């Protein structure tokens, strides 16, 4: 097969290439931040590098943290409004190879 | 030599890169925004943890809009050429595609843009990572119960 | 430790949870498609699940998808404006667990 | 039994479950919007390829934003408990958050949220997966060479 | 009788209408959201001043959001046949299209929508004016010296 | 001449007509309060309704309210990011008719 | 009185002060055009410029062009969707004075 | 001399000023956007309604977004000395805060920014109209019958 848009002579990556964004929480979302101890995101993407950076591809460990941050997290506020509120972290990969802290 | 397949980024550069982590807790009176009591738990933690990874750590307090844009642009004109990577990590208040200074937002994208591979070439075609603790909105979640 | 927000007794998930959205592009940008062979997404995401549905998990065949977008794609169009683009797909997870196609 | 992880979607039960797949390609000229033309290639794709992942395939094309919201609804009110999981493919034009009926738009959310944890019980803890092939805004990607 | 024009709104009903101020001072600790001192200086200024323009004033203090749209529709369900208009303002926090109740955001296309001329039969043909002190983004105007 | 779309035999109204949003600040801005002498717009507002209510057809009198927040107000902050603002109301008719307070 | 933000020595404007637009639909709505005879707001701002300009104040004139396009036109479509639809033209006025095209 | 008020703009200059009409009617194939047919009558309409009121008018048909960024640019830097006020006309398709070159959108705010109190000297204290004839979103009023 043949085509316009394909196999070009010159090779070029997207200029928004190579780039992961990750979001503590889901678009359009408040995020949650214990006063005491830190943000459940930034507890939880701790805790699992710690855990898993010399073990997991990173996606795989973002996805531990979103598993993490959804599970064990709840709101606590005198305000009923904002009391008992859940988070869902969110990966936003444009990455174009698998990733691992370790080699 | 043998099949070479490419699947994964090449992270064995003599350096890891660099992990530059903007903590802010105290807002400017005039913003009428409230601190962040616990966001320097969160800075600690990244520092040690990045640190374990063999990152640059650069730690930056209370930085305003203007102090945020030139660090920015300041390190993506750095020689990144011997880093794997880049990491931010972004630790304020926020809104979808905002991250608040001191003393007023500023947009994602003008971070974020001073790394494209276009513009910042010592980390084209590697891996370029924002963490993002901020409000992306106003909405809430109320849950539910799990079976 | 203890604490306000943490180990309810009655457990809860959140109501946005388990949900994954396998967007064609990047948040602000244009999608695209061949007139002839179909979108460069749909096409690229059934090659990976044809050939890796049985062996990966469900993030990293998406990962698979990012790539072979990102670099086997670029447009081609008369107006010089929409001609040599590129994209970059967009994976949104907010899965609590990994996913296999396969047991 | 043995030591139990949990770290996997359940997979294994009697069905894999739906894989709804709207195909949009012409519209009303009331809209002035084109037709798509490729689409049906891509949803004859994507129905063998579930097919073969043994989803129960049911395709739809040329809908009305009203036909939309009625075919989520009533999939939503479907007994899905000897289901694994959910796929919905969507083909339409769209823009950010939005995806086009043959008449007009029509907001993710609201196809989204008859799924919800709290809205669909059978589905409650089984992962909802929504493919959207359609434009998010109208930013153009110029792209860069690699090295 | 003689020429009839009509380009003025009919204002001589027995009633000059309505004119509801909803004056959100102090919000709810959970929004994070700061007292706003000096509105009830334009409270008072706003029933004084409709007042003298025989409007029937009502005033509701410290509202969450969910007050905000009762009030809303119980006033849009009264029969406004006997008067001429109807005035709405909203002092408190805001960002484009939003008023925040003391415990959340509340669209104003909910509030207006309540008095639609296919909602509110009796104000059908009537003005219904809503004033609004609040904010509508973060930008801010630098200004310019007049010559 | 004739048409598809005029003189119709049932006379119908928008349901968006006739309605006025009188905005304290242009779309996108912040909008200004003085901590002792209330809003800049609410004060302006009420002072021009005070002395034009029974002479000014309301479009008139809100621009004088435009002028006057416009001319002689600018925010005075120790935070020099919001020090030396001004403000500019934003009037949004939908009326479809002059509005006199008086008859 | 007195206070910290009136009465500057130094006269200065918003940067932003006297613009006007005159947006020929609400926010947030299609506009209308008649394939033959031009848009309705275009035909009805002409029409009402033509006629009144030597005698009305801008903002009243536009007022007319408002009342104009809300009565008098409604929309006809093959596509039930579209068939049948009004439009309120919108004044968005930053203006600090009266405009006359006269003098 | 006598009182003196000041309540309207001086529009005894020697000109009243220009009148910028742009008619975008054919689009790029690549935008995918339909003619707008009837565009022209628009434009020919306003050219003689504000040659009456004597204004310079300057029409230009089918212009990209980069020719009309550059047209607004030139007009902005002449010499408005003279002039007592600008009127600009922009006719496309659009969105919120969008017009549409025929290649293209260009934000609203870049054009009207070249015309800032700071940033066009010889108009400031000016009246400076724009008047658009473009779409601002994708809602239909379905309109309320008048008793």
């Amino acid at each position: 097969a043949s085509g316009v848009d394909d196999d070009m002579a010159c090779h070029k990556i997207p200029v928004e290439a190579d780039f992961l964004y990750a979001y503590s929480t889901a678009p359009g979302y408040y995020s949650w931040r214990n006063s005491k101890d830190g943000s459940w995101f930034i507890q939880s993407l701790c805790a699992m590098l710690k855990q898993y950076a010399d073990k997991l591809e990173f996606m795989h460990i973002l996805t531990r943290v979103n598993r993490k941050v959804a599970t064990e997290f709840e709101s606590f506020s005198f305000d009923a409004t904002f009391h008992a509120k859940k988070q869902i972290p969110c990966i936003v990969s444009m990455l174009t190879k698998e990733l691992y802290f370790y080699h | 030599s043998g099949i070479s397949l490419d699947n994964s980024y090449k992270m064995d550069y003599p350096e890891m890169g660099l992990c530059i982590i903007i903590n802010n807790k105290n807002f400017h009176k005039s913003t009428g925004m409230t601190s962040r009591s616990g966001t320097d738990v969160d800075a600690a933690n990244l520092r040690e943890t990045f640190r374990n990874l063999k990152y640059e750590v650069r730690n930056k307090n209370d930085l305003t809009r203007e102090e945020i844009v030139e660090l920015m642009r300041d390190v993506s004109k750095e020689d990144h050429s011997k880093r794997s990577s880049f990491v931010c990590v972004l630790l304020s208040h926020g809104e979808e595609g905002i991250i608040f200074g001191t003393n007023g937002p500023v947009d994602l994208k003008k971070i974020t843009n001073f790394f494209r591979g276009d513009r910042c070439r010592s980390l084209t075609g590697k891996p370029k990572l924002f963490i993002i603790q901020a409000c992306r909105g106003t909405e809430l979640d109320c849950g539910i119960e799990t079976d």
